């Protein structure tokens, strides 16, 4: 039954979690520089498996935590709310940047994984399908026809998860745990595998929001908050979900939100 | 060297003894603790000198301390000792102790309060040479100890503004 | 004479106990003798009343005012002995909980006016009064709807009981 | 006019603390891409502009110390040129004006 | 009532006026930069934009060469508004100077704003950059715009 299913992967997750924790050697000071355009440059003394990026932000001001999404830990971004391992550097990015792919890739996978949420609340699925940008469509396939009012339902589903406001617990679990939690889905486990073999070693990284867990690539959105707009075009055919979503800073007034919403309709 | 200042205090003294001084240090080293505790500046004073004084009352105050005691390891070993008039005196302890620093409104920013540590210390003492005693006067850092505890919040250290 | 804000400082909490809550970390500070006047001085306290360090200090760096700088100055201050002394860390987990204004101690000049008659000319001073609590800062009052009222009318209603007899 | 009766601190506040003669919550507050000290909507920087004053003050004054006294202007532009940097080929007949230090992160 | 009003007031009357707008013209050539109130702003440059389509219509000219001698007193500068600034826009149809607005000042809390003519060669102001061709909405717009391209 899904009402037990949920329970028992959120169990999993507190456990992974709780023995992550149980590991520190009761608070192992570090040492994090800020290499970066704004600010040169601030160095944070914070820990590496409790604190965040988010406690640089807070300690440098709160414009930081309203616009920061990702930081480039030695080139590669990561999540708001995630341990910084080991001594690295930092570099906050916005929406307003030179090359704000990364903060792009983010922000879909993150739409992706609220619309596959907002699916599997609604009434199985498969995986996040890795859309570019140029696309203008996120999509998640489905395995099992939808209406207006189907579509109106999503989105109004959508803007209450919206309105909840849950951060995004992130991990990197590995890949026996990461088995044995979607041990119900065969292609949820193919997809881990797929991912484990990919790197050279497991770490099959994890997400939740609150009360569904999913399997992603890269980063994703801290909180929910941000994803202002959100609206889902069509679906399409394995059952195709289409949407369209535009987060704060980058309002679409309305008659370009309906231009982009009939442009992801086809 | 040393025995020459060694003479000296016993002469100045002129009664002394160096068999029976690390235990007395130890006594005056907890009492000065205890009195801390509880914020006796007036029996902290009569322990310990005016040079140290403001370096470990003033950098604790607006905020408590539960200090603790149990058990030394090793007696307590006299380094060197050297020589208006004031004799110097080394002495070295080791034993375990804790550190349960509490700010203004509660909270904890130190160590815990049940789990005792190992620190080495090389207290120095110092007397006035006709109403003086053995009173602490510094603290060696040597030899090449752990740095400290780590603290639970986290700190930013800014750059150069320019 | 009354100074009693920068006292405040010193008052030493007892500890607490493992299963208690964090209790916040309640900041005074305030500026004495400031040439201004104390109804722009509250004025400026109640725009940042309700509001956090940073928007604060965001909304005093663009208001044209003279006491703008002198409130920026007093935060800055504020956040520096908090980061310093209060053991603040977190800098932006910080908001403004009270601030008022009162006068100060006034002179008395000579204005000057036509004819055989003169004007008193008050020296006016004020000083500025802050106090920052750590945490976030808490959300405002929403306006009652119409569900509020209708609960609140019904209670009404409900309470009422004969009266004037037994 | 002279008033009749005493005012009172209710009509006082009444007419004081009313939304019209408090000061508005303004939102053109923006972060800067560069250096970051909050700049305003269509608004320059505060640290920028007091940087481009000082250079066009060290500008100002080389000119004045090349060209001397006042009543002169030529009927030639200007080059502005730092410690090194060869100069070009196309600015032959403008003056170069010899400034000290190297290049900032912006003058192109 | 002042429907359809143009020209603003600003000394103790059209003479003081239009005396500042040419001291103001003339320290702008001399020195291609000043801050002046935003009123004072728009109409020194409304002025520059005669006064540089009068240099390019000709130095023979004998209504040019007066009215850069009235309105250039320092005699120094019309040489120069005539040599420099009339061939390096030879190009260009109306479009000159720059408007940008200053915060503050610090006595009078004034709204001032800076002039200067295109290109020179004092650094350059930070202007208002627009939002990046690779954000979200952009690369959502460029998207839909391929799409157009490729249905026609
Ligand atoms: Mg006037
Ligand atoms: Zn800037």
């Amino acid at each position: 039954s899904p009402t037990e299913l949920t329970e028992m992967r959120n169990d999993l997750f507190n456990k992974e979690k709780a023995r992550q924790l149980s590991l520190t050697p009761r608070t192992e000071k570090i040492e994090v520089k800020h290499v970066g355009k704004t600010d040169p440059g601030t160095v944070f003394v914070m820990n590496k498996n409790i604190s965040t990026p988010y406690s640089c932000a807070m300690h440098l001001s709160e414009w930081y935590c309203r616009k920061s999404i990702l930081a480039l830990v030695d080139g590669q971004p990561w999540d708001m709310y995630k341990p910084l391992t080991k001594s690295c550097e930092i570099k906050f990015l916005t929406f307003k940047d030179c090359d704000p792919g990364e903060v792009n890739k983010a922000y879909w996978r993150s739409c992706a994984m609220m619309m596959g949420c907002v699916i599997e609340r609604a009434f199985n699925l498969v995986r996040a399908p890795e859309v570019p940008v140029i696309s203008g469509a996120f999509c998640y396939d489905v395995v099992l026809m939808p209406t207006k009012e189907n579509l109106r339902s999503f989105t109004k589903d959508a803007h209450a998860l919206i309105y909840k406001d849950l951060p995004f617990e992130t991990l990197e679990v590995e890949a026996k745990v990461a088995l044995e939690i979607f041990q119900h889905s065969k292609y949820k486990v193919d997809f881990i595998e797929e991912k484990a073999s990919q790197n050279p070693e497991r770490i099959v990284k994890l997400h939740r929001i609150g009360d569904f867990i999913d399997v992603s690539e890269g980063p994703l959105i801290p909180r929910t908050s941000i994803c202002f707009q959100y609206e889902v075009s069509a679906v399409h055919n394995i059952r195709r979900f289409q949407g369209v979503s535009l987060p704060v800073h980058l309002r679409a007034h309305f008659t370009i939100w309906d231009k982009l919403l009939e442009r992801s309709r086809k | 060297a040393s025995q020459v200042s060694i003479r000296r205090i016993k002469d100045y003294d002129a009664n002394f003894k160096i068999k029976d001084f690390p235990e007395k240090a130890k006594d005056i080293f907890i009492e000065a603790h205890l009195c801390l505790n509880n914020s006796d500046h007036d029996r902290l004073h009569t322990l310990v000198t005016e040079h140290c004084f403001p370096d470990m009352t003033w950098d604790i105050k607006y905020k408590t301390v539960r200090w603790s005691f149990v058990e030394s390891l090793e007696p307590s070993h006299v380094v060197q000792v050297r020589c208006n008039v004031y004799g110097q005196i080394t002495v070295r302890m080791h034993t375990r102790q804790t550190l349960a620093i509490y700010d203004r409104f509660g909270r904890l920013m130190y160590g815990q309060e049940d789990v005792p540590k190992d620190v080495l210390e090389y207290v120095v003492f110092e007397k006035q040479l006709p109403y003086g005693s053995w009173r602490m006067h510094t603290k060696i850092v040597p030899p090449w100890a752990p740095p400290k505890q780590p603290i639970l919040k986290t700190v930013m250290i800014p750059g150069p503004q320019l | 004479i009354s100074r009693k804000w920068e006292k405040k400082n010193k008052i030493v909490y007892p500890p607490q106990l493992p299963g208690e809550p964090r209790r916040p970390a309640e900041i005074y500070h305030c500026r004495r003798q400031i040439k201004y006047s104390k109804d722009k001085m509250w004025y400026l306290a109640k725009l940042i009343r309700g509001m956090s360090i940073d928007q604060a200090l965001a909304q005093l760096e663009f208001n044209d005012k003279k006491g703008a700088k002198i409130i920026k100055e007093v935060l800055l201050e504020a956040q520096d002995m908090a980061v310093r002394d209060h053991n603040v860390e977190f800098r932006s987990n910080l908001y403004i909980a009270e601030s008022t204004s009162g006068r100060g101690q006034c002179l008395k000049r000579i204005r000057y006016h036509g004819r055989g008659r003169f004007g008193i000319m008050e020296k006016v001073y004020c000083h500025y009064f802050v106090k920052l609590v750590e945490g976030p800062p808490p959300p405002p009052e929403p306006p009652k709807t119409a569900v509020a009222h209708a609960k609140e009318y019904i209670q009404q209603l409900r309470s009422r009981t004969i009266v004037h007899t037994l | 006019a002279a008033p009749k009766n005493r005012r009172t601190i209710e009509v006082n506040r009444c007419r004081r603390r009313n939304p019209q003669k408090l000061i508005k919550v303004k939102n053109n507050i923006d972060v800067c891409p560069e250096c970051g000290h909050l700049k305003q909507k269509h608004v320059l920087c505060a640290y920028c502009y007091e940087k481009v004053c000082k250079e066009t003050a060290e500008i100002r004054r080389q000119i004045g110390k090349q060209e001397g006294g006042p009543f002169k202007a030529p009927t030639i532009e200007t080059v502005v040129l730092y410690t090194g940097e060869t100069p070009s080929e196309q600015d032959q007949g403008k003056r170069i004006i010899e400034r000290d230090r190297k290049r900032p992160s912006w003058f192109t | 009532i002042s429907h359809g009003r143009v020209f603003r007031r600003m000394g103790l009357g059209p003479e003081s006026r239009i005396h500042l707008l040419r001291n103001l013209l003339t320290g702008l050539v001399r020195h291609e930069r000043i801050e002046a109130p935003w009123a004072r702003v728009d109409e020194m440059r409304g002025y520059a934009e005669k006064l540089i389509d009068y240099g390019k219509l000709g130095d023979t000219n004998e209504r040019a060469m007066r009215m850069a001698d009235f309105w250039l007193t320092e005699k120094d500068l019309i040489p120069k508004l005539f040599q420099v600034l009339a061939p390096r826009y030879k190009d260009q149809t109306g479009g000159y100077t720059r408007m940008l607005q200053i915060p503050n000042r610090s006595l009078d809390r004034a709204k001032m704003a800076v002039i200067e003519y295109k290109g020179n060669c004092l650094p350059p102001l930070p202007l208002p950059r627009r939002d990046s061709h690779l954000t979200l909405l952009n690369q959502l717009l460029q998207g839909l715009r391929q799409d157009l391209r490729q249905s026609q």
